[PDB]
């Protein structure tokens, strides 16, 4: 990555080793993505292709369903330079 | 003449077009056909722009219409489980259904005009074409018909309003009347796909014996068979097939030659529906006008 | 060695053990009177087994197909015989220019009315729920009767135009079947629309509009001459007249011939031809029978003499004038039940009037 | 021409196994199952075992579960049923039965069983082989008038079952009544056989009675006396 | 304590019809069963008929086989013995009786009354 | 002639007890094959609860060598029964016109066959008069077993008429006075059917019927040199006279003809706003209740698999990147773990725009791609 | 797992009998019934409670009420005079029923009671047991009881009693009552006393020791 400022500018796969001495817990997650983690909101007053405005934190992450079928629901919640898109992506296991 | 229009279509970009949030499916082209639409079900939206992994591109489309072409080809019969629905795949059906006609995927870039807009959804007989940002490669929003009238209705306020608008339908000769497809009350679904086929119609205004229209068959109806788990009993009545929202509606949207333009496009946005029949005082069929039509003559 | 006579439940079978015991006191061999719920259909599955009764008594519509699959006799009569009774009812026992049953009695459809709620019959079908509209404010009905069997839904059917095969020259033709026409169409709509006007229930059957018509719930019905014996126990001042005309055409019910079969598989042939052609078909035998229940116009000539004087059994003649003669065809056997779920589907709301009456039309004489 | 022979049978130790067979012939074992019934003298049936070579599932009753294990050898059209540790309680002619759980009809899932051995008669006592003692019954010599005189043979302690009585007044028998054996708590059996004769062949007739037991070649002779 | 009960009979005519009837109340008697017996003038006691419980046997005596016909009623609480066919050499007294056998079908007889039935 | 939505046509063929119509479909030209039982002709007990266990019996029996049945339709005169219609006609007609077939397709029609008699028999129902007038041939080669049940009707009323009516096809011992007809007779039927599919002709043929019966108690028949001597011993083993030697399917599965040419599926088990919207409970990332010094590992041993380059900033702050086969361009995003708790932990993911490029295919959909590889290696 | 109990009784040639068999829990029609030969193999009748096995003819019919199961036989034979067994078959484990036996009708005859003294050839082997006799008795019903001593000792009491006969149809009952040298001093008379159905008083016979 050209835009990456890294402490490592390596990018290789071999370098990945958990044998680091640092022993640190990973951070919290935000209170925001409480929300999220639990509910998501779709506005029935409105057309089922509108959605109410998520936030500005919850943009680009991931959003799994339990597998009912051989199906695989993940989608994205992308902002493009005003609008936003809710991409729905559906594919077999 | 339509010089307000189509200055009107030229200057304001498809990018306003675009609503502030909306949900927006896709499909993986090796993902099964039955659950696909089971997915546009649970979604609500009607169309859904495929991708092929294999190519790494938008490939196609998957839609109410496929879903009807589906169900008239593959159905044998009620008692038969429709066990092609289930085996068949997008990437499997859609070399058999595309053998003939090669139509790849159009779109328009949300940086063009609306008038390029209309102009490819009239020209390519299409109701829904995405659009697709050039600079990133994704898919924004699938645009219709509905929501450009939408956002024009929401413009429409200045002074030269009535250039054609005051004028008649009949005299105008808005909307298709030679050709009409008919279905009567006690037909089955079935030969309503294969008028759904066979012609390339959206809707078909059920009548009785004498030629009164008391419902309307429309293919978004079609989808809540497939909702009700009911698409392999396909030789049922189309009136057990609209008693679905029988506690919901009025009734149908009838509209009369002797009218003007405006106050049926202010019917029409504001019910939120596709398009109108045409009746007289004996409530027979005449044609029907539709957005395909309207727009055709407003792009004019 | 005896003599085993099935015959449906609503008739009159005491009269036929009273014979019965007439015969037993003259030659020794009993008879046993039984009446099985759906007889012209445990008949025949049991009669090709070669075993069940000797003896059937039923109208002649199933006759013919019995006679097709060998399981009914030929019967010999006398030239006396054949003129004790009448010409026509011979003819309606004929297959393939062969006698196969001995005539009974004729029964035809009538209207049936109480004469302490309705003083004056009517004379038209459509004033019917005009007359319904003042009865149900009193708390009584216009008309109550059988819609589970469509022998008593025919007339109503069949006064515009509907007929079942085309009788031209001795043959019913299979292939010109009138139930798909216009008439019948009005009179499945207008039968329909009695039901969804709430002006009838499509849950009545015989038991319940018997039952109505003898508590005095409703002001008609269309019965045959057998529950005059139920009408006459319940003391309901009661009158029987002509039914009435649809759409300026008078009714057109089927006309029916009770008949006695015999079972080519019994060796008791000879003994039920005399006991049926010295007892049953005399003055002596029909009055047994017609003290229990009614059986309407007999095939002898010599009691229906003394019997005509009845107006009643008048009107029920007047009705099998002017209506139609039962077809003794196979293809009757195909037409009933399937006249039978083509009006079941119209009166539940199941089906329409167009789809249930093309499935009457392709499963008309086939099925 | 189906007979199902059963071997194996006779009489066993307590405490000691058994296998008793039956040879199906007439039909194949793979298809039906082989139930095997007990029939306690004077009780009714009662079902013990089974085992259904087709899907290779057995059944078990619950007083006998785990205990006897039933087998089936399709090659020879055999039924094994090896019994282990068995009970007192386990005393029963056991018969063999096919099993037929096919439709015959459309209606009807058939699941009775249709052809049955003749059974063999397994005996579990403690006690071993013991001959029998045969005793006298007096006639009492005080009678009502007009009355018959009871004389009979009380055949007491003895092992196993099958005894026959015989009389020396004729090879016909009148008036004999052979009483069932009894089991009594001391693991052995009983007999009585009385015949019913008139008082006046009291002084004249003379009756002798005589025990047969074939298994211990026992023919012991009682001479029944009249005496006070 | 139990209590017992007869009528009917009498100076009745020697082949005709007589019934007797028995009763008892205060114990439970569809479990158990109700008897019938004889004693002659000169002569022991005797036994003429028996009914079970639910209607399982009806029994007699070799003289009153085909003559007598016992019945039983479960909600009169008695009876009923139809004599038919009687002779002039058969009067006596008639008994009843109550069988105090519980959950079996034996019987322990106690008479508690008895009519005296002559025939002429 | 209308049952359902089905009109009548001509006649397929006649049964025993059973006349077999062509039904076509208004709609859609769909061929049915009906089934007529006229209960003048055989009937046991004519009531409904019968006629219920009909329905409820009759329409499990679903196998892919077996001819499904759809419903019974019941009627004062007959009763239908709509069974699917195979265009390849009966197996008799097939040998009386091609002759002696190769052995390869004999065995493969034979294993269908015993296939089909197999499910049967593990549903506890026999199908007694078993022929190659029988068993049908559909489009695709394959074998179809006509009426499992329905020839019992012939056999429970008398065996009598079993006997006269197909005297070719009949036991040794049912016509030598047995009761109840077995399994044993569906083995030597399928026995006289593989000897119909290897030589073509009948084994047990005659135009004396009492000589016929002779014929079919005898256990020997004509055997050319056309076969191979491997499946002689087969036909021994299951054309015996005697019940007790007869071959079973355990006895046919453990020979050596009938195991060369196998497919799997043939056994069952190998021993013997108008519109609803249902509203759904979505997540974040990946919630693994693990150790966070492993959870890194294993991401990391995942995307080693697919070919990825990737860099880090924090330990747990991974940058990777992969290069897109057919498409030019390079696609980046980055994993982040998150301590929702001290028992699970959360695996995210962010993605970032290209800033520059005028990228083809699609950003988002092929960001969707570097994750749907990596969810299934992952499976948590 | 469940239980199964059908009923007993007796009639006559030619009567119509039937026979109950409640079962415990609920079952389908899956109940069969064997008729067993006394010293025979258990004939099968009836299969599944509702339909004839080919074989034995129409005299046998069954009908079925729930969980009620029964057995009707019209126009008994006298050849068919054997045990009747209800038979469970529709669950895992296997039930029979208790088993009804069908005797003859036959007038009650009053029974003869004739008590039998111990022989002195038993009494020196230690082991002598008195036995009282009934016969030709009928029904099959009755109660023996032994008041020796004027006290009612139980529990060494064995009857044994036996089938009808071919041409009387009559019973005949025989109870042991074994007991041992050393307990003849504890003994003055014995009695064995019997109540029978027909029997209008029970009559005991008393034999005093030592005559
Ligand atoms: N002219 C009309 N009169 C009465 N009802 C109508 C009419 N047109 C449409 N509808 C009803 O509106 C519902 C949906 O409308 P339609 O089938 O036109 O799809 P649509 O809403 O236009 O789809 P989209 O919103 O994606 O463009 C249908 O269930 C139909 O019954
Ligand atoms: C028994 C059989 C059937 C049945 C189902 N499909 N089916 C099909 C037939 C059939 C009868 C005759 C046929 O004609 C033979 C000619 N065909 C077509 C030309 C090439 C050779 C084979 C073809 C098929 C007969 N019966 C059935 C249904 C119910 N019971
Ligand atoms: N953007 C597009 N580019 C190319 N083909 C399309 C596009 N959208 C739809 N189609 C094709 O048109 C058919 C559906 O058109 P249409 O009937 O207008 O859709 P709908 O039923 O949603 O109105 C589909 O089979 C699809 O192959
Ligand atoms: N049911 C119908 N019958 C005949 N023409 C129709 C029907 N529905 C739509 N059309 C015509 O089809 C064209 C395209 O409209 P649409 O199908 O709504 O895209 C217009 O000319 C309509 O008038
Ligand atoms: O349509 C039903 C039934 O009607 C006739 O049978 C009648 C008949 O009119 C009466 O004589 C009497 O038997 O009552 C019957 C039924 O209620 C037809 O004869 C019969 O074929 C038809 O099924």
């Amino acid at each position: 990555d050209l835009s990456s400022s890294p402490p490592g500018p390596y990018g290789q796969e071999m370098y990945a080793f958990r044998s680091a001495a640092r022993f640190k817990s990973p951070p919290i997650l935000p209170p925001h993505l409480l929300q999220v983690i639990l509910n998501k909101d779709t506005n029935i007053s409105c057309d089922p292709a509108l959605l109410p405005e998520p936030n500005h934190v919850m943009l680009n992450h991931l959003y799994a369903l339990s597998i009912k079928d051989s199906v695989m629901v993940l989608s994205a919640t992308h902002r493009y330079k005003k609008k936003y898109v809710t991409t729905l992506l559906y594919k077999p296991i | 003449n339509n010089s307000v229009y189509t200055s009107f279509m030229k200057s304001h970009r498809c990018y306003d077009l675009i609503p502030t949030s909306s949900k927006l499916v896709v499909f993986d082209t090796s993902l099964q056909v039955k659950k696909a639409f089971f997915a546009l079900v649970t979604n609500g939206v009607r169309a859904a722009p495929l991708w092929d992994s294999k190519k790494q591109s938008f490939v196609g489309m998957l839609t109410i219409t496929d879903f009807i072409n589906i169900l008239h080809r593959y159905y044998k019969s009620a008692l038969v489980q429709i066990y092609e629905l289930e085996e068949h795949k997008i990437e499997t059906w859609r070399e058999v259904y595309l053998q003939d006609s090669f139509k790849p995927l159009v779109c328009i870039s949300p940086n063009a005009s609306l008038f390029d807009a209309v102009s490819s959804l009239i020209r390519n007989k299409i109701h829904r074409l995405p659009v697709i940002d050039p600079e990133s490669g994704n898919t924004l929003y699938i645009l219709t018909h509905k929501r450009i009238l939408k956002f024009l209705k929401l413009f429409i306020t200045e002074f030269p309003k009535p250039e054609f608008m005051s004028k008649s339908l009949e005299e105008l000769q808005i909307g298709t009347y030679a050709n009409i497809a008919m279905v009567r009350t006690t037909t089955p679904v079935y030969v309503a796909l294969g008028i759904f086929v066979q012609h390339r119609v959206s809707a078909l205004p059920v009548v009785d014996e004498k030629g009164r229209v008391v419902d309307i068959y429309s293919k978004f109806d079609v989808i809540n068979l497939a909702a009700e788990k009911t698409y392999n009993n396909l030789d049922v009545s189309v009136t057990k097939a609209l008693q679905h929202r029988s506690h919901y509606f009025e009734g149908v949207l009838k509209c009369y030659l002797h009218e003007t333009l405006e106050t049926i496009i202010n019917r029409l946005v504001e019910a939120e529906v596709h398009r109108l029949v045409v009746v007289d005082e004996n409530d027979v069929v005449k044609g029907i006008v539709s957005l395909s039509d309207i727009l055709q003559a407003l792009v004019l | 060695g005896k003599l085993v006579i099935w015959i449906n439940g609503d008739k009159g079978y005491n009269g036929l053990a009273e014979v019965g015991k007439k015969f037993e006191k003259d030659t020794g061999i009993k008879v046993t009177v039984e009446h099985p719920d759906k007889l012209e259909e445990k008949f025949p599955q049991v009669a090709a087994t070669g075993d069940g009764p000797d003896i059937i008594f039923w109208a002649h519509d199933r006759f013919g197909g019995y006679a097709q699959s060998g399981l009914l006799a030929e019967i010999t009569p006398a030239a006396a015989f054949q003129d004790k009774l009448y010409p026509f009812t011979w003819d309606a026992v004929r297959y393939n220019g062969k006698l196969i049953a001995y005539p009974i009695a004729v029964e035809a459809l009538s209207l049936i009315y109480n004469k302490d709620l309705l003083p004056n019959p009517p004379k038209t079908w459509e004033e019917i729920p005009a007359l319904d509209k003042e009865l149900k404010a009193k708390g009584k009905s216009a008309l109550m009767f059988n819609l589970q069997e469509p022998y008593f839904t025919w007339p109503l059917i069949a006064a515009d135009g509907g007929y079942a095969f085309k009788y031209e020259n001795g043959k019913y033709d299979i292939k010109d079947v009138g139930v798909d026409n216009a008439g019948a169409k009005a009179g499945l709509t207008f039968l329909v629309d009695l039901i969804k006007n709430k002006h009838m229930n499509a849950d009545t059957d015989y038991s319940i509009a018997e039952a109505a018509f003898n508590k005095g719930e409703t002001a008609m019905t269309i019965n045959g001459p057998w529950a005059w014996s139920n009408i006459d126990t319940s003391a309901v001042n009661y009158g029987v007249t002509v039914l009435p005309t649809f759409k300026g055409q008078p009714s057109k019910p089927f006309v029916g011939v009770l008949s006695a079969g015999i079972n080519a598989a019994s060796p008791n042939k000879e003994l039920a031809k005399e006991f049926l052609e010295n007892y049953l078909l005399t003055d002596e035998g029909l009055e047994a029978v017609n003290k229990d229940k009614p059986l309407g116009a007999v095939a002898l000539k010599s009691y229906e003499e003394e019997l005509a004087k009845d107006p009643r059994i008048a009107a029920t003649m007047e009705n099998a004038q002017k209506g139609e003669i039962m077809p003794n065809i196979p293809q009757m056997s195909a037409f009933w039940y399937a006249v039978r779920t083509a009006v079941i589907n119209a009166a539940s709301g199941r089906q329409t009037v167009d789809e249930a009456l093309k499935d009457a039309q392709t499963n008309a004489a086939e099925f | 021409e189906v007979q199902l022979v059963e071997s194996g049978g006779g009489l066993v130790q307590p405490g000691g196994s058994l296998r008793l067979s039956c040879a199906a012939s007439g039909f194949n074992i793979y298809y039906y199952s082989i139930h095997w019934v007990r029939q306690a003298p004077g009780k009714g049936l009662e079902w013990v075992a089974s085992i259904y070579p087709y899907s290779g599932s057995t059944s078990y009753a619950d007083s006998v579960k785990g205990r006897f294990t039933i087998s089936a050898d399709t090659s020879k059209n055999t039924a094994y049923l090896q019994m282990n540790s068995l009970r007192a309680e386990d005393t029963a002619v056991y018969y063999c039965a096919r099993y037929y759980p096919y439709f015959i009809s459309y209606y009807s899932k058939m699941e009775a069983m249709d052809y049955w051995g003749q059974g063999t008669l397994v005996t579990v006592s403690s006690a071993s082989t013991k001959g029998p003692s045969v005793f006298p019954l007096a006639p009492s010599s005080k009678s009502t008038s007009g009355g018959t005189a009871a004389l009979g043979c009380l055949v007491k302690d003895y092992f196993p079952e099958p005894v026959t009585v015989s009389w020396n007044s004729g090879a016909l028998t009148s008036g004999v009544h052979t009483f069932p054996a009894v089991l009594q708590s001391s693991g052995l059996y009983s007999l009585s056989s009385v015949v019913t004769v008139p008082s006046s062949s009291l002084g004249t007739q003379t009756y002798i009675c005589n025990v047969n037991h074939k298994p211990s070649n026992t023919k012991v002779d009682k001479k029944v006396e009249p005496k006070s | 304590q139990v209590q017992l009960q007869e009528s009917g009979g009498g100076l009745v005519q020697p082949g005709g019809s007589l019934r007797l009837s028995c009763a008892a109340s205060g114990r439970t008697i569809s479990r158990y069963a109700m008897s019938w017996f004889r004693q002659a003038p000169g002569k022991e006691r005797e036994f003429v008929a028996v009914a079970r419980r639910s209607g399982d046997g009806a029994f007699y005596a070799d003289s009153v086989q085909g003559r007598f016909t016992v019945s039983r009623d479960d909600a009169k609480n008695t009876v009923y013995l139809q004599m038919n066919s009687l002779k002039p050499e058969d009067t006596a007294v008639y008994y009843c009786a109550i069988d105090s056998d519980t959950f079996y079908s034996g019987s322990y007889d106690y008479w508690g009354q008895g009519t005296q039935v002559t025939v002429s | 002639v209308k049952i359902g939505h089905y009109i009548l046509g001509d006649t397929l063929g006649v049964g025993t007890f059973g006349k077999v119509k062509v039904g076509k479909h208004e709609l859609t030209g769909h061929k049915v094959a009906v089934k007529i039982l006229n209960r003048q002709k055989i009937r046991s007990l004519d009531v409904v609860g019968k006629i219920r266990r009909e329905i409820q019996n009759l329409k499990l029996f679903r196998h892919p060598h077996i001819i499904k049945l759809y419903q019974v339709i019941s009627t004062p005169s007959d009763i239908f029964m709509v069974m699917e219609y195979v265009s390849g006609g009966e197996l008799f007609d097939y040998i009386c016109k091609n002759g002696r077939l190769d052995e390869k397709e004999s065995r493969r029609l034979f294993q269908q066959i015993l296939s089909g008699v197999d499910y049967c028999h593990r549903h506890m129902v026999v199908h007694r008069d078993l022929k190659p007038e029988n068993v049908l041939l559909d489009a695709h080669m394959n074998a179809k077993i006509a009426d499992f049940g329905l020839s019992n009707m012939m056999s429970d009323g008398e065996f009598l008429r079993t006997s006269c009516g197909s005297p070719n096809y009949a036991a040794p011992e049912v016509i030598s006075g047995r009761l109840y007809a077995g399994p044993e007779v569906d083995i030597w039927s399928s026995g006289v059917i593989l000897y119909a599919l290897l030589c073509g002709t009948l084994p047990f043929d005659d135009d004396h019927v009492p000589t016929l019966f002779k014929k079919i108690c005898d256990g020997i028949f004509y055997t050319p040199q056309y076969l191979n001597p491997s499946v002689i011993s087969l036909l021994k083993h299951m054309l015996q006279v005697d019940p007790m030697k007869r071959a079973t399917i355990k006895d046919i599965r453990e020979h050596e003809w009938f195991k060369q040419d196998l497919p799997k599926y043939l056994f069952p088990e190998d021993p013997s706003k108008h519109q609803g919207v249902r509203k759904a409970k979505w997540h974040l990332g990946i919630r693994s209740q693990s150790r966070p010094n492993d959870i890194m590992a294993e991401v990391c041993r995942a995307i080693k698999q697919l070919d990825y380059e990737w860099k880090v900033v924090n330990p747990y702050y991974l940058r990777v990147r992969r290069k897109n086969p057919v498409t030019s361009t390079y696609s980046k995003m980055s994993l982040q773990l998150y301590q929702v708790d001290s028992r699970t932990y959360l695996l995210d993911f962010r993605s970032i725009d290209d800033e520059l490029t005028p990228r083809p295919g699609s950003h988002t959909i092929e960001f969707f791609e570097m994750c749907a590889n990596l969810i299934k290696i992952l499976a948590q | 797992q469940m239980t199964q109990s059908p009923s007993s009784l007796s009639a006559s040639v030619g009567d119509r009998v039937t026979i109950t068999c409640r079962a415990s829990q609920s079952v389908s029609s899956a109940v069969a019934w064997y008729q067993q030969k006394p010293g025979k193999a258990p004939k099968l009748l009836i299969y599944s409670a509702s339909s004839l096995y080919s074989g034995v003819p129409s005299r046998f019919s069954g009908s079925r009420s729930g969980t009620d199961f029964t057995l009707t036989i019209s126009s008994l034979q006298p050849e068919d005079f054997a045990t009747y067994y209800c038979q469970q078959s529709s669950s895992g484990p296997i039930t029979f029923g208790q088993g009804t036996k069908v005797e003859i009708k036959r007038t009650v005859a009053a029974p003869s009671v004739f008590i039998f003294p111990p022989s002195d050839s038993q009494l020196k082997s230690g082991t002598a047991s008195v036995v009282c006799l009934l016969n030709n008795f009928y029904p099959r019903e009755a109660k023996v009881q032994w008041k020796v001593d004027n006290a009612l000792q139980s529990g060494n009491s064995q009857e044994s009693v036996t089938e009808q006969d071919s041409k009387d149809s009559t019973y005949s009952l025989s109870s042991t009552l074994t007991l041992s040298k050393a307990d003849y001093e504890k003994h003055k008379v014995y009695a064995c006393e019997v109540t029978h159905q027909g029997l209008s008083s029970p009559v005991t016979k008393s034999f005093n020791r030592g005559e």
